[PDB]
């Protein structure tokens, strides 16, 4: 759902980052928090500056962007119907 | 490591930085353009400084990858655009002198004013003064006086600066491994690479020459008709067989001949079409005009306007509370922000300008999916052409009659059509020789074929050979006539207009033929046609991702500039001109001069 009214600022809600670069692939349901500098060449990597990059880039939310740039909050409820124990609780409509 | 991957990563970083930087710059420019405040000027200067510094810094990091190792045909264009030395080829003193001379020329042209002789308290500025004299005065001596004066004070004071400007520009052009600065401008049309679609820089000159060699008879007949018609306003000042003097053309330089409609009208008894009265009787505002334009554009299958467009864009001037500059403009701020800025009043001209700018906006919205460096026109001519085809389609009597703005019994006759064709001709066909001549002179100067002491001897002969205009008074080497123009004093090309004029009629003919039109071209409407909408969209959405030849082939079907539609659009006008001037003198001679 759209969240313009609470996730934007005139100067910019520069509080959301996203991964852009990686010398590898991911696997399902993996979380990575690595902040190590990213290598692009053969040479040893020492901080930002030349080809070495920080593998985190930020968004630029502003209140007057178009629909394709405004934030949508996505909550992925991946309930796999196999929680066995405690699974099957039931709303159990009841009558008189 | 695989060099192409490293280049791709650099492009990925640049794309994400440039978007935000350019958005900030555009938003600051928009806010400054709406209002007027000194601190807004300061903010715009700071934002432009940041944008320029970011671009200059990001250019340096791109020089590590040589261009010769790339096999992708897509990242190659981006790298070629970024790898170009902007102004770093020159030395620091060279850049200082160049910026100094450019700003000096701009300021000198900006603040030009003229004082009437023997009246020290009576002075007029160029735009506030000489334009009104040239455009709405029937006098004779005053026009000659102003024409001599403005050139006399401007050219003699601007020639020496232009000499050094040319020298430094040529120095930079040779430094950037080009031939001359004319080659630098010609390079915009260059496409090298893919086989079957090569276009060398030198082919454009030959194409222009060959294409112009065909319309000359039509221009000859139209010029003969104009000279015949002018005998009623200037009985004792026009040569019977000579060329038309340049001081009686209704403009300071002679770019357009529009101001002659009321003097050369074929059948002046019946007035032209003006739909103002019905517009007033229904209490029309800007909202209705813009929603009508939206309905027309959606009629062919194109998308609508964005929800934010109706909210963030101003349509009428606020008044004395604020202070803006009234000039129609479609803004592409990026990231889904498109706005239109125009001061609107209920008149047909603004009703057409609305379509022009909305077509501009649709073209901007077409190629939003391409990378940042690729988001522009195929070349420097497609943009206004796509704008103007809609305007040509939307002002025909059939379209106005259908949409209910005109009487349902409105009988269209074959008497107004000649008037409409002449009105269109005097503003479209009468300007091509001027552009061609000016570009030819400029390229000859940049190449250097004309010695410094023999400029006028060729300049005034080219006028007689192309435009058919002869100077009214003798001139010496002190004068510098061409520098007086806006696009000559400022660094700007001029060959865009010829390409636009040729492209628009080709597009119109293709769309009309694919739209199942019956009859001559001048009575065509592109409405109600998905056949003509999908064809246009296949060119709109490409952007700069493909060579312009392929983009043209998806619409026209031919990969080269063509001239047949320009002559086709004027078939009945050509027939009438042939019929009318059977008993007159054809052609112009350089024998009569008013001073001798
Ligand atoms: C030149 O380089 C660009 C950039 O690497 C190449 O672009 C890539 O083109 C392929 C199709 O040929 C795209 O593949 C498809 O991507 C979608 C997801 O976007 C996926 O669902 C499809 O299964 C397929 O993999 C690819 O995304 C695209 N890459 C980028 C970054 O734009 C281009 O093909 C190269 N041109 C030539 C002539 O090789
Ligand atoms: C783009 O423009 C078109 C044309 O203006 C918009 O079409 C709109 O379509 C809806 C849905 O048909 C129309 O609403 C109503 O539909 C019912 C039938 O479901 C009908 O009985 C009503 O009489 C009415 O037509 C709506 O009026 C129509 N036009 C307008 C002015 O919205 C379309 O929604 C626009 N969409 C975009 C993406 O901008
Ligand atoms: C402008 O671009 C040229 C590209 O040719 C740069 O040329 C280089 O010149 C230096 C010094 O002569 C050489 O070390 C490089 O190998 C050249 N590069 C190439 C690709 O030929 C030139 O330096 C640039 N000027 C700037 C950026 O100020
Ligand atoms: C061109 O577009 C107009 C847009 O209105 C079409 O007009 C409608 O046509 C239908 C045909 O049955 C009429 O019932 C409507 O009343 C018309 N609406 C009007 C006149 O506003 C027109 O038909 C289209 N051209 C052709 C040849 O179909
Ligand atoms: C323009 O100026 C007016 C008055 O000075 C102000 O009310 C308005 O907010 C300004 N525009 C913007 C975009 O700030
Ligand atoms: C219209 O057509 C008739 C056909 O005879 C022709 O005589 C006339 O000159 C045409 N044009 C005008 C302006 O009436
Ligand atoms: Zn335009």
């Amino acid at each position: 759902w759209n969240s313009n009214k609470l996730d934007s600022k005139h100067s910019g809600n520069y509080d959301y980052w996203y991964r852009s670069f990686r010398k590898s692939k991911l696997k399902p349901f993996e979380r990575d928090i690595s902040t190590e500098i990213y290598q692009a060449g053969n040479k040893p990597c020492k901080g930002k500056g030349p080809n070495c990059y920080f593998p985190l880039q930020s968004y630029g939310f502003r209140p007057t962007y178009g629909v394709g740039h405004q934030p949508y909050r996505v909550v992925v409820l991946s309930f796999e119907l196999l929680h066995a124990p405690a699974t099957v609780c039931g709303p159990k409509k009841s009558t008189n | 490591s695989t060099i192409e991957e490293q280049a791709k990563t650099f492009l990925d970083k640049f794309n994400h930085e440039a978007e935000d930087l350019f958005y900030q710059s555009s938003l600051a420019s928009w806010n400054y353009n709406t209002n007027i405040t000194e601190e807004n000027v300061q903010n715009m200067n700071n934002a432009g400084d940041k944008w320029s510094a970011f671009l200059k810094e990001q250019s340096t990091l791109a020089q590590m990858y040589p261009l010769q190792e790339i096999q992708n045909l897509t990242v190659k264009l981006q790298l070629q655009a970024l790898q170009q030395n902007g102004s770093s080829v020159l030395s620091e003193d060279k850049s200082k002198r160049l910026n100094t001379i450019l700003n000096t020329m701009s300021t000198i042209y900006s603040t030009g004013k003229v004082c009437n002789p023997d009246n020290p308290q009576e002075c007029l500025l160029l735009e506030p003064g000489l334009n009104e004299i040239m455009a709405n005065s029937l006098d004779y001596n005053e026009r000659l006086w102003a024409w001599e004066s403005w050139r006399s004070e401007v050219g003699k004071q601007l020639r020496p600066l232009y000499e050094e400007y040319v020298v430094l520009k040529n120095e930079m052009a040779r430094a950037n491994h080009y031939e001359d600065y004319g080659d630098y401008w010609r390079g915009d049309y260059e496409v090298n690479g893919v086989d079957g679609y090569d276009y060398s820089r030198g082919q454009l000159i030959e194409d222009v020459e060959h294409t112009f060699e065909e319309i000359k008879p039509l221009y000859e007949h139209l010029h003969a008709y104009v000279r015949a018609k002018l005998m009623n306003a200037y009985p004792s000042y026009i040569s019977p067989i000579g060329c038309l003097p340049a001081h009686l053309l209704g403009d300071m330089w002679g770019r357009f001949w529009t101001n002659l409609y009321s003097l050369t009208v074929p059948f002046g008894q019946k007035p032209n079409i003006d739909v103002t009265d019905a517009m007033v009787d229904q209490a029309w505002d800007a909202q209705r005009i813009f929603k009508e334009a939206e309905k027309f554009f959606v009629s062919v299958g194109l998308p609508n306007m964005t929800q934010g467009f109706w909210e963030n864009s101003m349509l009428t001037d606020p008044g004395n509370v604020q202070k803006a500059v009234c000039h129609p403009t479609a803004w592409d701020l990026g990231k889904g922000d498109f706005r239109i800025l125009m001061c609107t009043k209920v008149t047909m001209d603004d009703f057409l300008t609305a379509h022009h700018e909305m077509g501009h906006i649709q073209y901007d919205m077409a190629y939003a999916a391409q990378p940042f460096l690729l988001r522009n026109g195929a070349n420097e001519g497609f943009h206004e052409a796509v704008g103007e085809i809609m305007s040509l389609s939307a002002a025909t009597p059939k379209h106005l009659k259908s949409i209910g703005l005109l009487s349902p019994d409105f009988q269209e006759d074959n008497e107004t059509e000649i008037n409409f064709l002449l009105k269109q001709a005097l503003t479209i066909v009468g300007t091509l020789p001027f552009t061609y001549m000016l570009e030819k002179w400029r390229w000859m100067v940049f190449k250097g074929e004309i010695p410094k002491d023999q400029w006028m001897k060729k300049w005034w002969e080219m006028k007689r050979e192309i435009v058919g205009v002869v100077e009214p008074v003798p001139h010496d080497e002190t004068y510098c006539d061409p520098a007086s123009l806006f696009h000559v004093s400022n660094d700007y090309s001029f060959i865009r207009y010829y390409t636009r004029t040729l492209y628009q009629f080709q597009f119109q003919e293709a769309l009309c033929q694919a739209a199942k039109h019956e009859g001559p071209l001048h009575k065509c409407d592109i409405s109600n046609s998905t056949e003509a909408g999908q064809k246009l969209f296949n060119m709109l959405r490409l952007g700069k991702s493909e060579p312009w030849t392929l983009a043209l082939e998806n619409v026209v079907g031919a990969k080269n500039m063509n001239v047949r539609p320009l002559l086709n659009y004027f078939e009945p006008l050509f027939t009438w001109l042939k019929d009318q001037n059977k008993n007159s003198f054809v052609g112009w001679s350089t024998d009569w001069s008013p001073y001798a």
